């Protein structure tokens, strides 16, 4: 949960960037931002997997 | 406000003067408010009184 | 259950709040507007010193 | 108007959307039901004998 | 809206289940804590039976 509530929650503000880059949809800011929750989900994904 | 306004009509619209001693006609004259009768508003929205 | 039903939450007065924000300046420009809507009356009303 | 047709779409809801915005065109060129159809001739006329 | 909604999971037993990927990761995760409270209890009963 150390991790788990921790990256569930790193899930989570992907998902915010998202409502973030929504109330922003022009800044590219906004999206790099949320890119980097995106690959973060996708690297901790791979990570586990290994 | 407005209402209060519209409840006034700061012009009286009487017809009736043109450049001096050219044109000019008189009387289709409607009600209105004491605006021509020697009160002025200010574009603040206050009164001033001649 | 409850990381989603709160993180989820969490969001919505972030969000709700920024639209709340803009609404106000709306608001407020809005009898702005009126208030100029009466202006544009006035100078017209002014005119009708016909 | 070349703005979008409609108004601003943000959710807000058990899944719901949240218009909070006007696009121009409907305070340009939208109506009001409650107005009817009026229409003038261009000419006022008199007696003419004299 | 996908944040409110449940996606439809191909589990390959051949079912297919309408889920939020949270529940799915929770019943995921909440099988294997309970795997440990099993395998754990079964040990409790074992090291009894080991005294």
């Amino acid at each position: 949960d150390l991790q788990n509530t921790g990256i569930l929650q790193d899930l989570e503000n992907y998902n915010k960037a998202w409502n973030d880059f929504a109330s922003n949809p022009n800044e590219n800011a906004t999206k790099i931002a949320l890119v980097k929750a995106s690959q973060t989900l996708t690297e901790s994904v791979n990570n586990t997997f290994a | 406000r407005s209402s209060i306004l519209a409840d006034l009509f700061d012009s009286q619209v009487v017809d009736g003067t043109t450049e001096d001693a050219n044109g000019n006609k008189v009387n289709t004259k409607v009600m209105l408010s004491m605006q021509d009768f020697g009160l002025s508003l200010n574009d603040a929205g206050t009164l001033s009184f001649d | 259950r409850l990381e989603y039903e709160i993180k989820t939450l969490e969001q919505v007065k972030e969000s709700t709040s920024r639209a709340q924000e803009m609404t106000q300046n709306s608001m407020k420009a809005l009898q702005d507007m009126v208030k100029l809507l009466e202006d544009f009356k006035v100078k017209v009303t002014q005119a009708a010193s016909d | 108007y070349y703005g979008d047709k409609n108004n601003i779409n943000v959710v807000t809801g058990a899944g719901t959307e949240s218009p909070y915005n006007i696009p121009g065109w409907d305070l340009f060129f939208k109506a009001d039901g409650d107005y009817k159809k009026q229409i003038s001739t261009n000419v006022s006329f008199t007696d003419n004998r004299w | 809206q996908l944040q409110y909604d449940k996606v439809n999971f191909y589990n390959e037993d051949g079912t297919i289940d309408n889920l939020t990927m949270e529940e799915y990761y929770r019943k995921l995760t909440g099988k294997i804590a309970s795997d440990g409270e099993n395998n754990n209890v079964v040990n409790s009963s074992n090291e009894t039976l080991y005294n």
